[PDB]
């Protein structure tokens, strides 16, 4: 099960 | 045994046409067990292992909404990086990404990882505590100060010390008929003349699981080295995983020669002689 | 950074002719991930082969699995063909039994 919030750089 | 579930991602700029090539694989220690290719019709996350299939549509539904959110994450990320390193829009760039989970022995959580790459090179990494970052350069140092202000690493580590762990514990209970199952290798040692006076010893492991594997020379009870060969430890297509090892030695003296394996499998590492 | 791969030409399982068997094409430790390998028999290219789903190594360097099923007979010559930006020259790799 893959995340769940994603954040770019 | 610990076990491990890690997902790696690789998102590809394609500079003359469209959207990036984007990968996404996930494993439990040396087995795959989903995909996603945007290259591929279905634009779903894919089973690639039987005891995966037992998850319902809703399972595949939220997969592949979190890996397409993944691949325009990194989309984004291409863009921001060229800019970071002023690289012109002619070049094709590439962003890896891999994160994931440890359980121990006592079935509970171990350790965390989650890695950037840029181009095949360390951009920035949570540390092993999971609240911190390691930023390799100063273009990483922006990333850093960005989540350090958004705390991305607390968010990180709750996914990666309950649901990460928590998935992994069903996994390994679904599929424990392979995953938790050692496959010890196949051994044997062959032999032919290279020479009237000369011959090679090699030493055959076959057919193990889980990759992990250490194939050893003696001479006479210690280690050698000299005069050795090798093959990097390659899968056999079938999910398990082959390794040789061979020594030249001179003929009729093959008896002085053993190959020592040492496998998860095995109770106690074996030795081989030829007869 | 760019990395050139390492090859390997093998069976799935012991080489007997005349028994089907797999035929084994493992290429590592390069980067970027744009690569070409074909399966040969005889010279000439096996026409579906497949290969496992890109994945990398810790190093960041990718590995694919190229296979096709085969029938090996003692006449008969088998060989891998890998062309990555890295290689000024397609490498050929040929299949020996014992590898």
């Amino acid at each position: 099960c893959v995340n769940g919030s994603c954040f770019t750089v | 045994g610990s076990h491990s579930m890690r997902y790696f991602f690789t998102s590809v700029s394609r500079p003359g046409r469209g959207e990036p090539r984007f990968i996404a694989v996930g494993y439990v220690d040396d087995t795959q067990f989903v995909r996603f290719d945007s290259d591929a019709a279905s634009q779903r996350m894919e089973p690639r292992a039987p005891w995966i299939e037992q998850e319902g549509p809703e399972y595949w539904d939220g997969e592949t909404r979190k890996v397409k959110a993944h691949s325009q994450t990194h989309r984004v990320d291409l863009g921001t990086l060229r800019g970071y390193y002023n690289q012109s829009e002619a070049g094709s760039h590439t962003v890896q990404r891999m994160y994931g989970c440890d359980v121990g022995s006592d079935w509970r959580f171990l350790r965390g990882y989650h890695q950037y790459a840029y181009d095949g090179k360390d951009y920035i990494a949570l540390k092993e505590d999971l609240r911190s970052w390691t930023a390799a350069d100063m273009a990483a140092q922006t990333t850093k100060h960005k989540w350090e202000a958004a705390h991305v690493a607390e968010q990180l580590r709750a996914y990666l010390e309950g649901t990460c762990v928590e998935w992994l514990r069903r996994y390994l209970e679904n599929g424990k008929e392979t995953l938790q199952r050692t496959d010890a290798p196949k051994t044997h040692m062959t032999h032919h003349a290279v020479s009237d006076h000369e011959a090679t010893l090699r030493c055959w492991a076959l057919s193990f699981y889980p990759a992990e594997i250490t194939l050893t020379w003696q001479r006479d009870g210690e280690d050698q080295t000299q005069d050795t060969e090798l093959v990097e430890t390659r899968p056999a297509g079938d999910g398990t995983f082959q390794k040789w090892v061979a020594v030249v030695v001179p003929s009729g003296q093959e008896q002085r020669y053993t190959c020592h394996v040492q496998h998860e499998g095995l109770p106690k590492p074996l030795t081989l002689r030829w007869e | 950074i760019q990395r050139t791969p390492k090859i390997q030409v093998y069976s799935r399982h012991p080489a007997e002719n005349g028994k089907s068997n797999f035929l084994n094409c493992y290429v590592s430790g390069f980067h970027p991930s744009d690569i070409e390998v074909d399966l040969l028999k005889n010279g000439e290219r096996i026409e579906k082969v497949e290969h496992s789903d890109l994945s990398f190594s810790k190093d960041w360097s990718f590995y694919l699995l190229y296979y096709t099923e085969f029938t090996p007979t003692e006449k008969d010559e088998y060989a891998c063909r890998v062309n990555h930006v890295t290689l000024s020259q397609p490498k050929i790799v040929k299949w020996d039994r014992d590898m």
